[PDB]
């Protein structure tokens, strides 16, 4: 199989899934501290969604090791 | 030593005065009631808390109160 | 005036007797010391918490000393179905020879003691194999135990007192401990059970020598980085494979198989590791909701103000509710018993029926022990949630902070609730009264044919949908074309099929009319035991016949005999009344597990099938039958090994008797009793020389019907604890 | 307040007779705190069938 | 059949327990005369045992294990197997009869409430009355829908409650 | 004679004339029809 | 006594069934019943009772069904009189049930 | 080296079972009926 593929591809959806269409209603829900990014994606942000992006990529690779 | 108290329901009927096995309770002159009557708790510290003074009071809910605290040797009726 | 308690000045004023059962009986309420503040208060209740775990830890180091030191553990694992596990030794200098050469039963030296606690399976299982790795545990154990103590000391230190800020700051803690105490130590659980106890049932050692040079699996690591985890499931082990042995062995670490291991009837070790990493993996994701210092996370306070339905149905929602349960700590205990007590429930109906550890459930009465324990902890742990809340109400509730929300709306409605608590309670004590009394009844005049026997359908029905193929309804497990039994079927549905068919194990037992009738006396103790409860916790703040119940207190005796007298009325005496019902619930539940796995052990179930729909049944085929070798433990021909236990079952009675003393006979005939024994020892001469320092009196009246409970309940669980164990040690 | 004979309904929550209905006896016109004494048909638990309530603690009703 | 329950007219446990009772009933019954009234009142027992056992056959219930019938309490499972005369039948008979008892004395207590003396009524009893009411409460069901749909079956809330409500 | 039905009309005597009755109307019922068990 | 008394000599009354002793079993059950049931009454107080008669209570208002006679909770010597007399009726009949089969099957 | 000797129970139990109960109950006894200042 392909593991750097599966894993860099789910990391890369889920942190540019939640850089675009989830910041703003992720900021609007919850109303280190600076960044240079423009929205405010911090180091927190990459974690989280970066650890959504890992824990998916990873079930999909064990479903297909599985093969079922 | 118990915590005695009067509420203003009271009527003055004097029922807890003469109920008391112990003389702790009095009639006060007063003026919230047409007997003109009211009673006090003085001497609570003979006071052992039979509660026959709530027996007595006619009132709904009881004008006398009997909260039952720390005891001594008086509020034991110890005669030892 | 004297020094003890020092906590209460009212009471240390009291020149009697009752100051020191006050002062005994006061001590742990921190809340109602002289000078408590809150900080005081959380700071207490924090190092109080230390202490109970270094009591826990330096009793589990107690009993893997005596174990190691005293036990046949070395002995036992070589031949575990035909050798009994010693739990401790015996000296006792009052003896005779009889009692010695009796208690000498093997392989001892001198009068040693059978453990009926479990404690060898669930050893031998995590991997224990020698004394000398009981004795490192026990070490290390109380090693730790020390550390605890050490640190309930050091957090009382003023550098080392923390704050009121750091207590009530909920989301780190529910952060923290959902992250690591639970998801990191199931973590570091399954590493234990891959690393070691996986390979000690291979036999293979794996020490703190040679860990470090021992794969667990033959290709450490590479699939878990390539995401191939699906190796760590290839090859597990035989259904021909000795436990502890390499014969018939595998390789895999992480598998999904179902059902039992075939020689020791218990789960499988990769099962649980897989088990456990599964919800370590999930704890620690749980671990990461709740916002702390980094911006992200969960706000409980806002979660609590969202959910409000519209049209109002519930008033103001859970609006408030953060401040009641974050401020006040009887809420926080009630939630913690009531949790606790439900998953003690759970773990003894899980742990009998899908037995986790090798060579338990052919121990038969360490399967007994176990279950009755868990049970009784259980019944108590719920009477203790239900008692806490009863104190939240008294004492922390403030009703303006709660204008409209669910809280106050239960007190709104609270005399439907038990009033339909009481018509529960009332239909299932007629109806499953006037169906016992029936068939004893059909039973006495000769015609069991003419008996009510309703068949329960819907239970069976339930086992049919679990995979049960014994009653014919064929569906979602049953049948083979269902879509469930289709889709689990290659990995772990022919485990858990073969387990389920087997009518050799507890794993859902066949059940009929007196499973019927017993549920239905489950459920009336039950919903009766949930009235007291329910209406001590709601008629707390006050009745109609006491309106001012809340300026009283929660424990207090009384208030006298006007209004046609109040006896009762508090809400520590509901609880006080409760504990009957719930010591009445378990002896049901326990009567009934016991009884129906003692038919399933000898053979005969057909015995409790016909038995069992008649309280005849139970009081002659149980009770009578089952207490032959009890009550022969000693008798005018000799003794045995069984003595000590009808030694106990007469202790038990004469102690649930000795109760009876003191919640039958009331305080004002002892306390003129005592007033005639003050003028006999002050008027005897050479005796009146000593005099007493403590006033004589009477037990008060509180302090009766604890002590009357006391007895009552410690005589309960000795007569059957004595019971149980003599009659499944001695017949099997 | 209330006149002699009328129907009541009491408001007072720590009484008996709250949220019933009683038979007003008399008023008293001094500055007495409770002058609104009021019978009912049933006893309480201390057996008694007459109580003085508050102008604010019955409603004709 | 249900739950693996096999009918008592196949059930062979089921007999060997009906020649079990005419075997105890035979030998209490040889150490009598012939028309003796003990030797009479055995014969009539053995008969109502043979007819117990062939009722109870009959009606085509289910028999266990051990030859004793088993009741089925399921609406559709005793509608579909013919099994609606043990619990369904008998549970609608019970609640019309006990809800003739609850709604007989509901009409009492409130004929009773608006006289003098209630609880004069209510220690000694109005008779005619009572049977008035008795005979009138048969069409209780029919009633008891009308109180409910005109909101006259409940009180509202001037009911007696606690402070804390 | 009014004095006398009105001491029938009390309750223990009428509970004692109505329970004879709801019993012996179950047992002329179980009588004539010798243990019911279904229908 | 427990063993060679009471657990011998109540093998008559326990098996008493289907003969015509068997209602001395079932008064063997009914009078543990009754003395069991006489606990209630002794370890208890009217206090409790009079608080769960006012839930009642108001259950019975909600539907109109209230009695003119107000339902209230037994006195504190009548609790204690029904508790000494169910007491004493049970343990009473327990032993007569016992001794009456017993005696009746040996004899 | 973690085995206990043979004379062990001999000792640690009439220890543990008379003097220590013995000093605990005596000390408690004085401990309770001491007057405060
Ligand atoms: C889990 C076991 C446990 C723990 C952690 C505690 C902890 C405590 N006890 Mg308690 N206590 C216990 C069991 C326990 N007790 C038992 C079994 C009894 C006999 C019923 C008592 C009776 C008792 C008394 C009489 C007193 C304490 C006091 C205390 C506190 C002071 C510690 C000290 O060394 O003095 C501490 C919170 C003392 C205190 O000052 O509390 C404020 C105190 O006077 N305890
Ligand atoms: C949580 C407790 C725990 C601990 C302390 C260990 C520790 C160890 N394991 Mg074990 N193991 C565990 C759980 C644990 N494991 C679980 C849950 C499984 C089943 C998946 C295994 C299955 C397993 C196998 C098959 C092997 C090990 C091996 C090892 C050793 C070297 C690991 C390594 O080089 O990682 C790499 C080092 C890192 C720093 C990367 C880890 C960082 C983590 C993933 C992220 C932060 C969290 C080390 C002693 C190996 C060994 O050498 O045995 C002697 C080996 O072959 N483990
Ligand atoms: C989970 C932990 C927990 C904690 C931290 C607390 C804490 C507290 N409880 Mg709660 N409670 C709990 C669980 C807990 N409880 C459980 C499991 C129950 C059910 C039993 C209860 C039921 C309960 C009631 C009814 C009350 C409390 C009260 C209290 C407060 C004071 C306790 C005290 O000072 O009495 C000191 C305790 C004793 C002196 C115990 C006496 C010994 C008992 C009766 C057992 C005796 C059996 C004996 C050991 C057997 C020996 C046999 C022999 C042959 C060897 C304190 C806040 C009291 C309170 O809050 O008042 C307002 C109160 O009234 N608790
Ligand atoms: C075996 C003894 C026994 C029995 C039968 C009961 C029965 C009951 N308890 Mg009690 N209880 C007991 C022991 C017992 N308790 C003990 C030891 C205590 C500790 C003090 C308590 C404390 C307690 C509390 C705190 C509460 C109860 C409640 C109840 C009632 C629960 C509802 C129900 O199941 O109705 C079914 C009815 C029965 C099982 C009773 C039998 C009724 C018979 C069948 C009817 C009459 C038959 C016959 C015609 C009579 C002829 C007699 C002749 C002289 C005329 C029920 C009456 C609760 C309650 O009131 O709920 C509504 C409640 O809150 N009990
Ligand atoms: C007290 C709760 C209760 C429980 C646990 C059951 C249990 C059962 N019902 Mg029964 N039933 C009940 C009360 C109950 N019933 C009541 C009050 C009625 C009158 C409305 C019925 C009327 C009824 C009919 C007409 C039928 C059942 C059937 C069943 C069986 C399968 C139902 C199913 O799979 O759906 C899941 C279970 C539920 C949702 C519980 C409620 C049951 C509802 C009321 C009926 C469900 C019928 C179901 C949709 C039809 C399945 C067809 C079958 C061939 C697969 C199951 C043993 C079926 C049967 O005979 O199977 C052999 C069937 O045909 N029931
Ligand atoms: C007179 C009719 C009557 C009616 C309609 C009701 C109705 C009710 N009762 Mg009440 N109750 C009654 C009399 C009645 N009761 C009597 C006589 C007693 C014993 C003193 C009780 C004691 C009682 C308790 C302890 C409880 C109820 C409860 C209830 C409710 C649930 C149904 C139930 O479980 O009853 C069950 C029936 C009984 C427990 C006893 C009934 C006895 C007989 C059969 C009825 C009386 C017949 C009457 C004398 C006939 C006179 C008519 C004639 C003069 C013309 C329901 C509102 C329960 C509740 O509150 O749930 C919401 C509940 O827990 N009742
Ligand atoms: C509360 C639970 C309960 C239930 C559900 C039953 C039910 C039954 N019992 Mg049992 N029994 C009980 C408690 C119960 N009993 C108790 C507590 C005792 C000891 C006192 C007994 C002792 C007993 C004996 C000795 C006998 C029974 C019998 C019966 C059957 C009688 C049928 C009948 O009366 O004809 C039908 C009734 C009527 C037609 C009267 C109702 C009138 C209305 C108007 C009919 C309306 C219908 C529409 C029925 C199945 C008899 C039997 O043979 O069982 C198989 C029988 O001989 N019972
Ligand atoms: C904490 C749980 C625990 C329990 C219930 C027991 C129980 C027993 N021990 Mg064991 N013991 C334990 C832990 C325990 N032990 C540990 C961890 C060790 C290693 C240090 C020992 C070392 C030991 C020896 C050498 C012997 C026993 C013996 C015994 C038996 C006789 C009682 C006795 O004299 O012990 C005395 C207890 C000790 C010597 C050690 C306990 C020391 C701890 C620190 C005490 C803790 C204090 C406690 C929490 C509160 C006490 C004060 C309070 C009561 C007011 C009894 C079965 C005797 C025996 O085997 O008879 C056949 C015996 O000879 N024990
Ligand atoms: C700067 C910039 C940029 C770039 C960016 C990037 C490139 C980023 C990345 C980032 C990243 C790249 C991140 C990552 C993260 C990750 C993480 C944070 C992870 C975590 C993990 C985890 C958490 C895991 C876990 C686990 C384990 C350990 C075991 C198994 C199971 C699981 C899977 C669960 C751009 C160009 C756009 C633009 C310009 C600016
Ligand atoms: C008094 C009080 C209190 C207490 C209370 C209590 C004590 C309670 C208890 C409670 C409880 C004790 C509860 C329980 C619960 C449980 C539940 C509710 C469960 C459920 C379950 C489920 C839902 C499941 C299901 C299932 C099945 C069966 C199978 C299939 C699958 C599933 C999983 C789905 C408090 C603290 C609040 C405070 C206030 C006062
Ligand atoms: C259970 C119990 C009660 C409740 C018991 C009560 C209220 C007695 C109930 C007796 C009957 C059931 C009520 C009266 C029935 C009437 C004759 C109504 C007619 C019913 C027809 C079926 C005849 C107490 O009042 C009490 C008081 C003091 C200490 C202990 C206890 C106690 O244990």
């Amino acid at each position: 199989l392909d593991p750097q593929i599966v894993i860099s591809g789910s990391t890369a959806a889920f942190l540019a899934i939640g850089r675009f269409v989830f910041l703003g209603y992720q900021r609007r829900e919850a109303n280190i501290f600076a960044t240079n990014d423009p929205a405010g994606f911090n180091i927190i942000d990459v974690a989280g969604w970066g650890a959504l992006g890992h824990a998916v990529g990873f079930a999909v690779l064990a479903i297909n090791s599985l093969q079922g | 030593a118990h915590i005695v108290k009067i509420y203003d329901t009271c009527i003055g009927c004097t029922q807890c005065v003469r109920a008391c096995p112990l003389d702790v309770l009095e009639m006060v002159p007063w003026d919230g009631c047409k007997a003109s009557q009211m009673a006090s708790a003085p001497r609570t510290e003979d006071c052992v808390g039979c509660k026959r003074c709530e027996t007595a009071c006619p009132t709904d809910f009881l004008s006398v109160r009997v909260y039952l605290g720390s005891e001594s040797t008086r509020s034991m009726g110890l005669s030892y | 005036h004297k020094l003890f308690p020092k906590f209460s000045q009212g009471l240390a004023q009291d020149p009697t007797t009752r100051r020191i059962w006050y002062g005994l009986a006061m001590a742990h309420d921190f809340e109602s010391h002289d000078g408590m503040t809150e900080e005081n208060l959380y700071q207490k209740i924090f190092a109080s918490h230390f202490g109970q775990l270094s009591i826990i830890f330096l009793w589990t180091s107690g009993n893997l000393f005596h174990v190691a030191w005293q036990g046949n553990f070395e002995q036992w694992v070589t031949d575990p179905v035909h050798i009994r596990p010693i739990a401790h030794a015996i000296w006792d200098p009052h003896f005779g020879q009889p009692a010695v050469e009796a208690f000498t039963r093997g392989g001892a030296s001198g009068p040693v003691n059978i453990s009926t606690s479990g404690v060898y399976q669930w050893w031998y299982t995590i991997g224990m194999r020698t004394n000398q790795d009981l004795y490192v545990g026990s070490v290390f154990l109380a090693l730790v135990s020390a550390i605890f103590l050490f640190a309930g000391w050091l957090h009382l230190q003023p550098n080392f007192q923390p704050s009121l800020s750091w207590f009530k700051d909920a989301e780190s803690r529910l952060n923290h401990h959902l992250s690591g105490l639970f998801g990191v130590s199931s973590l570091a659980w399954t590493g234990h059970l891959v690393h070691v106890a996986i390979p000690e049932s291979r036999g293979q050692h794996v020490g703190w020598d040679n860990f470090l040079s021992v794969l667990p699996h033959p290709q450490g690591l590479t699939p878990f980085f390539t995401g191939n985890w699906a190796a760590y499931a290839q090859s597990p082990d035989t259904a021909s494979h000795v436990f502890g042995t390499a014969q018939g062995s595998g390789q895999a670490i992480l598998t999904f198989l179902g059902g039992f291991h075939p020689q020791t009837q218990s789960l499988w070790l990769t099962d649980m590791a897989h088990h456990h990493l599964a919800i370590a993996v999930i704890f620690i994701v749980a671990g990461h909701m709740y916002r702390t210092n980094f911006g992200i996370g969960h706000r409980m306070q806002a979660i609590l103000e969202a959910h409000t339905p519209p049209s109002g149905s519930l008033g103001a929602g859970h609006k408030g509710l953060f401040d009641t349960v974050n401020n006040s700590l009887h809420f926080q205990l009630g939630l913690a018993l009531a949790s606790v007590g439900t998953i003690t429930s759970l773990v003894a109906q899980h742990m009998y029926s899908l037995p986790p550890y090798a060579f338990q459930a052919i121990d038969f009465t360490t399967q007994a022990a176990l279950y009755t324990h868990h049970q009784y902890i259980a019944g108590f742990i719920m009477c203790g949630a239900f008692a806490h809340g009863a104190i939240f109400f008294i004492r922390d509730y403030d009703p303006e902070q709660n204008k409209g929300n669910v809280l106050a709306r239960m007190l709104d409605h609270k005399e439907a609730l038990i009033s339909h608590l009481s018509w529960v309670s009332l239909f299932l004590g007629f109806h499953t009264l006037g169906l016992y009394v029936h068939n004893d009844v059909m039973q006495a005049f000769g015609t069991p044919e003419k008996q009510i026997l309703i068949e329960p359908v819907f239970a069976q029905w339930i086992q049919a949908a679990h995979g049960k193929a014994l009653y014919g309804f064929d569906f979602l497990l049953s049948s083979k074309t269902s879509a469930a039994f289709a889709n689990g079927q290659s990995l772990w549905l022919p485990g858990w099929l073969d387990a389920i068919n087997n009518n050799q194990n507890s794993l859902f037992l066949t059940i009929g009319p007196g499973d019927f009738l017993v549920h239905h006396a489950i459920a009336l103790g039950l919903h009766t035991t949930t009235l007291i409860l329910v209406k001590g916790a709601l008629d707390a703040r006050g009745s109609k016949l006491m309106p001012d119940k809340k300026d009283f207190g929660y424990s207090f005796p009384c208030d006298g005999p006007g209004r046609g007298g109040t006896c009762d009325i508090s809400a520590y005496d509901a609880f006080y009344l409760a504990v009957f019902w719930m010591l009445n619930t378990i002896g049901w539940v326990t009567f009934y597990w016991h009884w129906k796995h003692l038919t399933l052990w000898q053979g005969n179930v057909a015995q409790f099938d016909e038995s069992s729909t008649y309280l005849m049944g139970w009081l002659r085929d149980y009770l009578w039958l089952n207490s032959s070798q009890l009550i022969n433990g000693y008798n005018p021909f000799g003794m045995n090994s069984l003595s000590v236990w009808a030694w106990t079952f007469l202790f038990g009675h004469l102690i649930y008797a000795t109760g009876f003393m003191f919640l039958i006979s009331w305080r004002g005939y002892w306390q003129e009793l005592i007033e005639t024994l003050v003028w006999a020892h002050e008027k005897t001469p050479l005796a009146n020389l000593v005099y007493w320092k403590d006033k004589p009196v009477a037990l008060s009246i509180v302090q009766a019907r604890l002590v009357g409970l006391a007895h009552f309940s410690v005589g309960y669980i000795f007569t059957y604890a004595a019971f149980l164990i003599a009659s499944t040690s001695g017949r099997f | 307040g209330p006149k002699r004979g009328s129907l009541v309904k009491i408001l007072r929550p720590e009484s008996y007779w709250f949220n019933q209905v009683g038979k007003v006896v008399s008023v008293d016109q001094s500055g007495v705190r409770y002058p609104v004494v009021v019978r009912f048909e049933n006893q309480n638990y201390a057996g008694v069938t007459t109580n003085n309530y508050a102008l604010d603690e019955v409603v004709a009703a | 059949d249900i739950a693996g329950l096999t009918p008592c007219s196949e059930s062979k446990a089921y007999a060997k327990l009906e020649k079990k009772e005419l075997k105890t009933l035979e030998k209490r019954l040889k150490q009598y005369e012939a028309d003796s009234a003990p030797a009479v009142a055995l014969k009539a027992t053995m008969e109502r045992t043979k007819a117990r056992f062939a009722n109870y056959a009959k009606a085509g219930l289910l028999c266990g294990n051990d030859g004793l019938p088993h009741l089925i309490a399921d609406p559709g499972l005793a509608l579909k197997y013919g099994h609606a005369g043990e619990v369904f039948i008998p549970t609608f008979g019970f609640l019309y009869v006990a809800g003739y008892i609850g709604y007989v004395g509901r009409q009492y207590l409130i004929a009773v409430k608006g006289e003098a003396k209630p609880t004069d009524k209510e220690i000694i009893i109005d008779v005619p009355l009572a049977t008035k009411l008795a005979w009138q409460g048969a069409g209780w069901p029919l009633a008891a829908v009308q109180e409910l749909q005109r909101g006259t079956l409940l009180e509202k809330e001037e009911n007696i409650t606690v402070s804390p409500r | 004679m009014k004095d006398f039905t009105t001491y029938l009309s009390t309750a223990p005597v009428i509970a004692t004339i109505w329970f004879t009755f709801t019993a012996g109307l179950l047992i002329e019922i179980n009588r004539y029809f010798p243990d019911p068990l279904v229908f | 006594w427990l063993r060679d008394f009471l657990w011998a000599q109540s093998s008559q009354v326990i098996q008493s069934y289907g003969s015509a002793l068997s209602a001395y079993g079932l008064i063997f059950l009914g009078a543990h019943f009754v003395w069991a049931f006489s606990l209630m009454f002794l370890f208890s107080g009217r206090g409790y009772w009079q608080e769960l008669i006012e839930s009642i209570v108001w259950a019975h208002n909600k539907l109109k069904v209230a009695p003119a006679i107000q339902p209230r909770a037994l006195s504190i010597t009548q609790g204690r009189a029904v508790g000494v007399a169910h007491y004493l009726l049970g343990g009473i009949a327990t032993t007569w049930s016992f001794f009456l089969a017993r005696i009746i099957s040996v004899g | 080296p973690f085995v206990p000797p043979s004379w062990a129970p001999s000792v640690f139990v009439p220890l543990t079972g008379l003097v220590l109960p013995a000093i605990a109950m005596a000390t408690l006894f004085v401990y309770i009926e001491k007057e405060a200042p």
